[PDB]
């Protein structure tokens, strides 16, 4: 024929897919992509961040120097992994505001320690305990110094250590609550102890409380742990009458990208930039539903397990 | 869609067009044929590629934060940590839901528009030498070989050339 | 609205149409009449019913939270509880304001589009046998009884049938 | 005539209504719905959640066992309602971190108590006071046990109670600060008291402080309240020298949908799933402006008192 | 834009129109001229002025809050203050990014629509007496002096008057 | 000719500008406005809020009455400005929960003081110190009253002060930790001090801790500061054995639009309604990138330094 028909049209595919718009709950388009990461790798990737496996050790124990945590001295991390089955195995302790100290140290990204030459005259250093066995031998937290009488006295201790560095020093120290007056006087001459740690701008005094607590690794006594931050130009001063569990030095606070996370999933040899307790997750989608606890370059956690974004036109197969 | 082209006057899509997203089929003196329109296909795709990037900034690093799971009851401070995390998650969940709906609506509507735009552009060229059949096709009142159909697809079709011929064929009537 | 149909070329709405949202009035050989178009009415309504559900998930249960009214001054912790609640309320208030604006814009625009779509669909059927008078009406160049008008509303109108008749009436001219 | 006119159109209504779009501050549409709940029912509905009216009692008093709160022992709730005019009527007390304990208990949704057979040898139990009258009679918090000398001594108490249950136990206990040394020695032999409550993982020691505080229900002494959570397998231990106000048992912590709310509006016989201090509110709109304090299935609180969502087209009456 | 008017069938804008945002240029028996259309210019501007006000409420006073910079490490409570502020800033940053994109899209699209609306309104008046040349111009088949062009701009143009004349000029053909 | 052409069109400008849409990363429109305030005025405007320059004084020192802060008694503010180079120059002190007290006072917007006639029988008032020189003379915090022995005793103090006002009173008081037992007994007869501040509903007891801390302005002793809020109808009571640093009166808590901000930028004579540490900023845009710390009628802080909002159509110059 001497005319013509010219038809206009668009494509379609056989197996299309449903999405939501402002107009429809469900409408078929040619293609779409998932915006929510639902699936985890199942392991924690050893790259690209520096991951450190607590194994049997909590972050705090690693830093105090519980003997079974000796392998962690010297270590630093982007992310420290704490396991459910971690245990303490030194002298039973407690920390008022444990969480804050765990956070401060986690954040700092190291348990590397810098010993200082504190001199403690008229007392015996390096107190040991059968609760805290390093080898066959009685021992103690490696970053702490248990002080007791020398001979038949324990004099008022009055010790300084100035901070002449560029940075804030973090000092960990403690006090011993014994289980009996007889054990009090035996270890420290005085019947009541005291510890006063001060700087130019702050101070904390603790008095120990004699008496039985439940037995833990053959001990009904306890140690309470405290910390003190000492600024540049400032001065640490320690004043004690008895019962002091003394610092051996300082931790350096770095301002860090570092953290700590509780997880039981194994660490394995792969690569990723976002970590959760369920394992590492992929990074390419904008949202995820795996865990609200994340570390690294992470999609944002939301409650939905799926969201479909159209990447093609309305799909209209033959009617 | 707001233009009523796709799933409207265009009764349906073509599974046989692998060449592009939009285009033409035709029947003329040399039989039948098909061609994709690349301009309009590319106009769609450019809008849809990296769509989400225009709203969300590339994913940011976040390091130490607050704890979100607790092994003991504590009261006030834990209540607040919990409520903060909940508040945040709910707000983002809302965001992501709305974003999807918006973006998709936009996507549906812009692709309808490209189709309509191409129909319109074609009609405009043809001018009085053709008729809108109502189903996305044009009836052209003259011998239009492949070269001529090619001229319409490329935007070079001179309608004055065919006008007298299309007049004769159109107006073979009255009665 | 973006299509300029409603409150545009359609000078106004009809209070007398209770039958539907969109439709036709006509004057023919059998007098005057009115009919609602159900397809396009239903296309609008489907989009507008449960509109909000496509963005907000059904309301969630929330139980113990943080306190939000305080009988004593305390400082740091109360400051933070207050600021958290304030931050949250402001963000939601923004959300709800924006949502309304968006949704309404969408609603206004989609209803304009349905009107326009129906005009267009009608024009397309009629083809060269009619004229767009510019005010949403069509002048049809032939005897079109109720049955014929019914054929246009139902999409069955065959324009070839009336073409010669509409030609005679159209082209009663020159001078 | 042998032609025809076919006109296209849409509906309109007489009494239309104004909404806001991205394009207009105000534009008339055929219909719209309110999205913000502005209006409260004025009462608190007794369904569908279990509501408990504190009446004269605070949650804490109900749980300690202030005599006028005896009707609340045995009770549990989804939501506990505290009234402005509630009063204490037992021995004057204070709780460090009152709010946290109020939250813990509120959250748990019960004051049901499980007595345990603590044995306290060499002291007199069931101390009473004229501040705290149950009937004509002097009495005391029913969940607490005031301990004093038997004969002419008060020995170091050393009492345990292990938790062999599936769940965490909550223990409430206290210490008595007396108003005079003469009252100290009269009640407890020693001149200074002490209380040390411990577990394997935590401890708290309190020392009382003799001296006058302002008179409250004829008392210038005071009681300070503490709590201790004891995990499964763990052990409560109590060690005291004097001044102990001892626990009689434990509360069971449930993980609850439960809470507490301050309100003066009456409770009444109706049905609803969202509660505020102003009363129950309806649930069908997505937002509300009644109160930021809510409980249940609630619309989200926003600052606007009205928001109109179009549900029809632009309304265009005859020009 | 979705209508394909601006940066579409209208090849480009006119730097020489200072008078308004939209309008007409013409060539007739009295030479050439230009006029702005004020209605459609004003329809655009009204939509764009105070656009942001329809989503953000006028800026609110905020007084004492939480601290946001810290001179010492403290742990738990400072961690939470930090995370709260971060959560808030991120959420607002998202909001502002999305708002811009949305609003701009709206702006682009509504201005395209005004252009298209005005073309359409013009075409509708002219009816069968003119031709859409495809580039935003109309070919009018009769002597149309400035007064006549003024009648089209003001909406008073009676097409019946010129119909026979435009018929003669249109249909000088066949062959 | 006897036909005509009528062309439709829109405007364009020569120098257009790029914006982002949902469809394009960048597209040229005729005009656009910045939505983000990037630029600060560089100074802090003295209007329209009442700004008070700490100069050499912290808010706390101004309120305690450190001698070099005497110019600040009587003052009130909408916003108090604290400078980096502020210093203390009275007796070395510390405040547990310093920040909360700084916030409470900042919020209240005044350090105006209302003296009360506390009577302290059997002790010497107005204790002075060489650390704290007002003129040539030894002196002390003006809002505090250092109490010591009169003659050769220091009796148990037992002092009240009821609140019969409409409002909560804020009381600031303290305890002295001396550096030696010899200084303890010299100043206060007893060897151990105690301070118990109570109301009907609350109490706080502090015991001082003898011993050396680092020297600050020739002092190795220290003062610890506490506060107590006393409600209407309620009663302040103070009970002390020694070591009390006593209140002279109360601060009135107003519910305020008031605050405090740390900044070093100068204050200058201009007008503005939003203040940041960088200086005042303009108010007309909806967002800003200058500082997350703001006060007043402020645009919302976001991470982006620029955002362009189209205010005209797509600009299409001649091709
Ligand atoms: C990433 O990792 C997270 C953890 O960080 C995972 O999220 C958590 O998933 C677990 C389970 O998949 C959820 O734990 C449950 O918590 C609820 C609420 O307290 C609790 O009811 C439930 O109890 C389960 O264990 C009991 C112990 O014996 C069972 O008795 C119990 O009841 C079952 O009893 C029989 C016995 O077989 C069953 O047949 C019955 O069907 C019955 O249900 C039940 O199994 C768990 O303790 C936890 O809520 C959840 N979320 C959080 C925030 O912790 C994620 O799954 C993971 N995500 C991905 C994508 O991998
Ligand atoms: C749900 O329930 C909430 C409460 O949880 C209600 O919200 C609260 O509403 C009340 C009043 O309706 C607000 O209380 C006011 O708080 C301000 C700010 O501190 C305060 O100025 C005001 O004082 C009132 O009482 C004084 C006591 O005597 C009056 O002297 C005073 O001044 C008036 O003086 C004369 C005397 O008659 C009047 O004629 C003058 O006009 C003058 O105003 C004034 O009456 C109240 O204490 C409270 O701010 C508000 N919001 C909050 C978060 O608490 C809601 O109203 C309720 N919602 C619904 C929908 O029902
Ligand atoms: C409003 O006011 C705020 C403050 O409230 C300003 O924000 C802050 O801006 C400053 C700098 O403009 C930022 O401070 C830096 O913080 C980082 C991170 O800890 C730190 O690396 C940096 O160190 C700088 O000073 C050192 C001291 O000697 C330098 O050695 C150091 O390294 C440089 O070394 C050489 C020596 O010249 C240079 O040549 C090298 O290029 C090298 O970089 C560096 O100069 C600062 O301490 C701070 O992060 C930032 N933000 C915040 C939240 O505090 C805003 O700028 C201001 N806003 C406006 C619009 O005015
Ligand atoms: C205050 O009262 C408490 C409560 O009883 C007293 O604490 C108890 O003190 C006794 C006396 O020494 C301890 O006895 C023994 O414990 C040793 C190890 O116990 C366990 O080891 C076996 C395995 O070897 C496990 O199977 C068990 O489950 C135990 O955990 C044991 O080697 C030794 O021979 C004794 O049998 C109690 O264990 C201890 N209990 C607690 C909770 O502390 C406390 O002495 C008392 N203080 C006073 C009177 O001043
Ligand atoms: C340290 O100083 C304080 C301050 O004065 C001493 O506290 C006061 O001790 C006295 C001596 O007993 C109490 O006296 C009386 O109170 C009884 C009831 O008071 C009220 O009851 C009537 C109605 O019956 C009400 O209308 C009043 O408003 C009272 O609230 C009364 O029955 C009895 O006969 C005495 O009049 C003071 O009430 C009490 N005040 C306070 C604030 O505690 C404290 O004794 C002293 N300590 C020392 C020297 O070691
Ligand atoms: C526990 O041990 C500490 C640690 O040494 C003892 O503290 C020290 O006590 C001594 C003995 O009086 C103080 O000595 C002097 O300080 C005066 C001023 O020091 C400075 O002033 C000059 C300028 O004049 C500056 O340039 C310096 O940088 C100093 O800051 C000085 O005037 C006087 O003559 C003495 O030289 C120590 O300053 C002080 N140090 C600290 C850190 O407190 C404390 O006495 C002791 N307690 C005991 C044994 O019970
Ligand atoms: C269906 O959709 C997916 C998602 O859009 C397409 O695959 C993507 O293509 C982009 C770039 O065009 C690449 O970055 C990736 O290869 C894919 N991205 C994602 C997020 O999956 C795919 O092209 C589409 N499939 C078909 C048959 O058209
Ligand atoms: C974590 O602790 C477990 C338990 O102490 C260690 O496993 C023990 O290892 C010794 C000697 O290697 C064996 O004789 C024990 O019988 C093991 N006990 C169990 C329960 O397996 C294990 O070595 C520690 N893990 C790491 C990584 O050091
Ligand atoms: C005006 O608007 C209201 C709200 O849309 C309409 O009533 C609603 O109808 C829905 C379902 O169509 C039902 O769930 C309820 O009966 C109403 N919902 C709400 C939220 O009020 C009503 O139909 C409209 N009125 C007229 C005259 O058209
Ligand atoms: C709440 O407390 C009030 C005040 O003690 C109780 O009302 C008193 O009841 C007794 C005996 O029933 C009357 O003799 C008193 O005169 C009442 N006093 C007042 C002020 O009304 C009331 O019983 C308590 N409410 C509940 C629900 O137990
Ligand atoms: C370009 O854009 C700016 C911003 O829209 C225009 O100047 C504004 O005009 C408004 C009201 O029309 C006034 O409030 C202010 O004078 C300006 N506002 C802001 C935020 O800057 C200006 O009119 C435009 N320029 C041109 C040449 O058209
Ligand atoms: C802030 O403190 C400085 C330092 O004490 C004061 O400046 C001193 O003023 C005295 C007498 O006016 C001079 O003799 C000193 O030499 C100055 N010292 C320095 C370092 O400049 C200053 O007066 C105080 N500022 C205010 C506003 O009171
Ligand atoms: C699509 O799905 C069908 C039916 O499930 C299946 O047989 C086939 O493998 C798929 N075919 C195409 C072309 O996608
Ligand atoms: C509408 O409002 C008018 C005027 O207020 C009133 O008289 C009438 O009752 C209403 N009528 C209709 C049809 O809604
Ligand atoms: C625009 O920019 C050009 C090139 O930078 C410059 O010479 C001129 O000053 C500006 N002209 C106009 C009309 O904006």
């Amino acid at each position: 024929n001497n005319t013509a028909t010219l038809c206009l049209g668009h494509h379609a595919v056989a197996n299309g897919t449903l999405v939501k718009t402002m107009s429809d709950d469900q409408i078929e388009v040619t293609n779409a992509t998932e915006l929510v990461q639902s699936i985890s790798m199942g392991k924690i990737c050893n790259k690209s961040y520096r991951i450190l496996d607590g194994r049997n050790c909590t972050l705090i124990d690693a830093m105090l120097g519980d003997p079974h945590c000796d392998a962690f001295q010297y270590e630093s991390w982007d992310l420290f992994i704490e396991r459910s089955n971690a245990f303490s195995n030194c002298y039973p302790y407690d920390i008022p505001d444990y969480a804050s100290l765990r956070s401060i140290v986690a954040s700092s990204g190291t348990v590397e320690f810098t010993a200082e030459g504190f001199t403690w005259t008229g007392v015996t250093q390096n107190g040991r305990s059968g609760a805290c066995k390093r080898g066959s031998a009685d021992s103690f937290f490696s970053r702490l110094n248990w002080l007791t009488k020398s001979g038949s006295s324990y004099p008022t201790l009055n010790v300084t250590m100035p901070n002449n560095k560029n940075f804030d020093k973090l000092y960990i120290w403690g006090i011993h609550h014994p289980s009996s007056n007889q054990e009090q006087t035996k270890l420290y001459i005085q019947e009541s102890g005291r510890v006063t740690v001060s700087t130019k701008r702050s101070q904390q005094t603790i008095i120990p409380n004699i008496g039985s607590r439940p037995l833990v690794r053959g001990q009904s006594g306890r140690i309470s742990i405290y910390w003190t931050i000492v600024k540049p130009g400032d001065i640490l001063m320690i004043n004690s009458n008895g019962n002091l569990v003394a610092p051996r030095g300082y931790f350096k606070l770095n301002t860090g990208k570092s953290s700590v996370m509780r997880s039981d999933v194994p660490i394995d040899i792969c690569v990723s930039e976002c970590i959760t307790p369920n394992g590492s997750i992929s990074n390419d989608k904008p949202f995820q539903n795996v865990n609200k606890v994340t570390y690294g370059k992470c999609p944002k956690y939301i409650r939905q397990n799926t969201l479909k974004l159209a990447t093609g036109m309305r799909n209209v197969p033959e009617k | 869609g707001i233009f009523g082209a796709i799933a409207g006057f265009i009764e349906n899509g073509w599974e046989g067009m692998v060449d592009g997203w939009y285009g033409f089929r035709y029947q003329n003196s040399e039989g039948t044929g098909q061609a994709a329109d690349l301009k309009s296909t590319q106009a769609a795709i450019d809008q849809i590629n990296g769509k989400l990037n225009r709203v969300i900034e590339r994913t940011n690093e976040k390091f130490h934060q607050i704890e979100k799971e607790f092994s003991e009851v504590e009261g006030r401070i834990q209540d607040l940590e919990k409520y903060v995390e909940d508040t945040k998650i709910d707000l983002w969940s809302y965001n992501a839901e709305l974003l999807v709906a918006l973006e998709n609506q936009h996507t549906i509507d812009l692709t309808d528009a490209e189709m309509n735009k191409l129909f319109e552009k074609t009609r405009r060229q043809l001018r009085e030498n053709a008729e809108d059949m109502g189903d996305g096709c044009f009836k052209i009142y003259h011998k239009c070989d492949n070269a001529c159909i090619e001229s319409i697809r490329t935007g070079t079709y001179d309608h004055y050339i065919y006008r007298d011929e299309a007049l004769n064929n159109r107006f073979q009537s009255g009665r």
